[PDB]
């Protein structure tokens, strides 16, 4: 197959912008580069075909461009709702290959997450697993880390983390990382903290509580 | 009999490469070395046989054909290449016997905005054979679904217009070809006779 | 008006078989080529599959070849996608396509296949209990995890709707259980917490399960 690649993964704009979007061919396909949007869960719709060939209906301010190997896609003056995924495809042979996608998503001004931590509640206890559950609410941009720290040793391969797409009023995102144990590893340990390092923060904030203490 | 080359090279048109022209031509006696030595060509190849021994060549016909194509597609008018040009427009045989000659032709070929007089064929359901033409304007079948007379996604008109505009760098400028073929009784020509 | 409705999907077990069917109306079936592409949760488009207008010529990306096979019965107007011995990476939201002059310019509605061994399961609730070091004049965050429920999807609201301000419900995560999990969170005044209840009410139709959990300061 014919590995086509997209750059950025993701990119933030506002309305009115103008932005641009690269996919690149590891072999030669001429000019048959076609260019797709999908918003959340929602079906693909075909924009270009042939590189630069609107489908019929679709708005000019979208142009494709490019040829053998290069191509991009530039939404100029961009509208609310612009803001979805594009995926361009080859279809000069087969089979037919997709890049990764590229997010539009909405810039905004920084914002740090509020942090909060959750301990497992007695009701779980008493079924055999512990589930400590670590909060960012309301943060931009999308980048945090969180770390999870159990009598300050480092947590790794037993926390899930889950990121709400932008919210439709803010256009923050939120976070949670959930750990979890056993009962008997967590009634083993005493204090249980999640570590925030994020852009909007100075330095990184950890909120934190001991098994058994209110 | 002196070989009418006059009315090859110096044409008044010529034709696209998709519809080259073909000019047969009687055994005949020119001076080749005016032509290969003529600092006028940028290109002048020969194939079975040296420029300096064109004129010792034993033939029954010459076939001059002639076309226009861009710059960097000379390369593609000689036997054993390929690319659009050689399978789609205009192939010779492995046993060709001749010379291929090219000039930049931008002062006569370019217009500003682009030339659409000349085109070439992008796309054909198998390669042209030797010496085969094709002038057919079908629409071409990319992909899983018949065209039917629309032109479309993979539906491609398949004739493409070169645009030769007289800024293009020289591998995207107009250049003139003349294709000389030397047949002795319908098998390559050969130099014949006590050399 | 041109219409494709697949079905066929559903939870199907590691190593079975099935087919997903895409009906079609309102056109000649027979004078289009149809392409199948799928979606994994959370990736990206995958180009599956192409059969000729007329079911000749067939093509398949270099992941699926010799275990999917794409067919068409022109008669019945259906195109097909039959994948034998399912695996995870079969697990994908499954769209039909036409290909016409016009582009990919008509889709089916998707069917989601997964391949699991699980059954389904309603979901146990847990509180997310606000915390006793939230001051007055400051913000508190509360919640609901919904642990352990299968197939997706749950649904969550607070207060039987009447909360709907700064609630965040996460997207489920597929543990490595098979079973699926999630939490649903809320921020409210701190000076609320003595005064107003909060209760989730979390709804999983498949196992005709609903819970409402009250939340509280513990
Ligand atoms: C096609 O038509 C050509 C003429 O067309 C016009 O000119 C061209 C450039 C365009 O502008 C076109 O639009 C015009 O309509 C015709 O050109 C002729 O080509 C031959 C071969 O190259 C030339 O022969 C050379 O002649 C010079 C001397 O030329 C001067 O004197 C003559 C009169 O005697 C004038 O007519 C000229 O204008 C010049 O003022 C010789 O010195 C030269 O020999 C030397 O150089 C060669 C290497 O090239 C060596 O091998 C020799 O040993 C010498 O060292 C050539 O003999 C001829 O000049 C040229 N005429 C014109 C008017 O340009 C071309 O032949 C036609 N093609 C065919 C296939 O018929
Ligand atoms: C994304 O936005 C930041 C912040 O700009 C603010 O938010 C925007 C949505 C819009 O409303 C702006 O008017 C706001 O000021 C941009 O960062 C700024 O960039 C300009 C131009 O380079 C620079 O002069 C400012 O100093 C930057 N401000 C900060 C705080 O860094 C950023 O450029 C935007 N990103 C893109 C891709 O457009
Ligand atoms: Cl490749
Ligand atoms: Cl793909
Ligand atoms: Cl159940
Ligand atoms: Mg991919
Ligand atoms: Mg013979």
């Amino acid at each position: 197959n014919i590995q086509m690649t997209q750059s950025p993964s993701a990119m933030s704009a506002s309305v009115g912008d103008r932005v641009t979007i690269t996919c690149r061919a590891r072999q030669d396909i001429s000019s048959y580069l076609a260019w797709f949007q999908q918003k959340p869960g929602k079906v693909p719709k075909h924009l270009i075909y042939a590189a630069s060939t609107l489908l019929s209906g679709v708005p000019s301010r979208f142009s494709g461009s490019g040829s053998g190997t290069e191509f991009t896609l530039t939404i100029s003056s961009l509208q609310p709702e612009d803001f979805a995924t594009y995926y361009c495809l080859q279809h000069n042979s087969y089979p037919y290959t997709f890049g990764q996608g590229t997010k539009l998503e909405i810039n905004r001004t920084v914002a740090a997450p509020s942090v909060f931590i959750f301990p497992p509640s007695d009701e779980q206890l008493k079924s055999g697993t512990a589930s400590v559950v670590c909060l960012l609410n309301n943060f931009y941009p999308r980048e945090a880390k969180v770390q999870w720290k159990v009598d300050n040793a480092l947590q790794s391969g037993n926390s899930q983390e889950s990121v709400t797409e932008q919210d439709s009023k803010d256009s923050t995102y939120s976070l949670s990382s959930t750990l979890t144990l056993s009962k008997a590893d967590y009634e083993k340990h005493k204090v249980y903290a999640c570590e925030v390092t994020h852009q909007g923060l100075s330095s990184p904030v950890t909120k934190s509580f001991n098994r058994g203490e209110c | 009999n002196l070989c009418p080359f006059g009315e090859v090279f110096n044409a008044t048109r010529f034709a696209s490469v998709y519809a080259w022209n073909r000019k047969r031509i009687s055994n005949c006696v020119a001076d080749y070395s005016v032509l290969y030595n003529s600092a006028s060509f940028s290109t002048f190849k020969c194939y079975g046989v040296s420029p300096t021994k064109l004129n010792d060549l034993c033939f029954t016909n010459v076939y001059a054909d002639s076309f226009v194509i861009r710059g960097d597609e000379v390369r593609q008018i000689a036997p054993g290449q390929t690319g659009k040009i050689a399978d789609y427009n205009y192939k010779l045989p492995d046993d060709f016997t001749g010379c291929v000659i090219a000039w930049n032709s931008n002062n006569l070929d370019s217009k500003v905005g682009g030339n659409y007089n000349y085109l070439y064929r992008l796309f054909r359901k198998s390669n042209l054979k030797p010496f085969e033409r094709d002038i057919s304007t079908e629409i071409y079948q990319a992909g899983s679904t018949p065209c039917n007379g629309v032109e479309g996604f993979n539906c491609y008109f398949p004739l493409q217009s070169y645009g030769f505009q007289p800024t293009n760098g020289v591998g995207y400028q107009p250049y003139r070809v003349v294709v000389l073929s030397f047949e002795l009784l319908h098998a390559p020509a050969t130099v014949c006779g006590p050399k | 008006q041109v219409q494709l409705v697949e079905s066929g999907g559903g939870v199907v077990q590691p190593g079975r078989s099935l087919r997903l069917s895409c009906a079609a109306s309102g056109f000649t079936f027979s004078s289009y080529g149809m392409h199948w592409v799928r979606q994994a949760p959370g990736k990206g488009l995958e180009w599956v599959a192409v059969i000729w207008y007329d079911g000749s010529d067939k093509y398949y990306a270099d992941s699926v070849k010799g275990r999917f096979t794409i067919s068409r019965d022109n008669s019945k107007n259906t195109l097909y996608l039959q994948i034998n011995s399912l695996r995870a990476e079969d697990t994908a939201m499954y769209y039909c396509a036409r290909e016409a002059t016009a582009g990919f310019d008509y889709w089916g509605q998707g069917n989601l296949v997964t391949v699991s061994s699980a059954s389904t399961k309603g979901p146990s609730v847990f509180p997310l209990a606000p915390s006793s070091k939230s001051t007055s004049g400051g913000t508190a965050a509360l919640g609901c995890l919904v642990k352990d429920y299968f197939p997706e999807p749950v649904t969550v609201s607070w207060n039987s709707g009447a909360l709907t301000s700064g609630v965040h419900t996460f997207p489920a995560v597929l543990q490595s259980s098979g079973l699926y999990s999630l939490s649903s969170v809320v921020t409210v005044p701190s000076s609320s917490l003595g005064t107003q209840t909060y209760i989730c009410n979390v709804n999983h139709k498949p196992s005709n399960t609903k819970v409402d959990k009250k939340v509280e300061p513990k």
